[PDB]
């Protein structure tokens, strides 16, 4: 009997620490949603250079065409 | 001595007009002096 009053003090203090790696255990989840947000934000930025590169991409095909010509109308596109 | 002078001021006459320098074969002065409709280069050899 006092002997198994110490095995409950004992599991009282294994109920507190499990209790605590519960909490962590959902603050670390809350961490990867707020990661996984902060990662789009990241492939947003990496888009938005990709759309630079198209420009320039865009650029260097057109002045090719213009440069190799070895041998007409004015429909363009404007957004 | 006489006619080697006289050769000599001839040669370097021939050789400094035949000097094909460079004339107007140029895109970008046309290119960016005349603003016109777009097309490839149209160098106005008139």
């Amino acid at each position: 009997s006092p002997a198994l009053l110490a095995r409950v003090n004992e599991k009282k203090a294994e109920l507190e620490n499990l209790k605590e790696l519960r909490d962590l255990s959902a603050a670390v989840a809350a961490q990867m949603e707020a990661l996984e947000q902060k990662l789009s934000t990241l492939s947003s930025g990496t888009e938005a250079i990709a759309t630079v590169l198209a420009n320039w991409h865009n650029v260097l095909r057109a002045i090719s065409m213009a440069s190799a010509k070895i041998p007409p109308q004015t429909l363009v596109r404007i957004p | 001595l006489l006619s080697a002078h006289l050769e000599q001021i001839s040669i370097s006459c021939q050789g400094i007009d035949s000097l094909p320098f460079p004339p107007p074969k140029i895109f970008t002065n046309a290119l960016l002096s005349n603003p016109d409709i777009t097309s490839l280069i149209r160098d106005t050899e008139a």
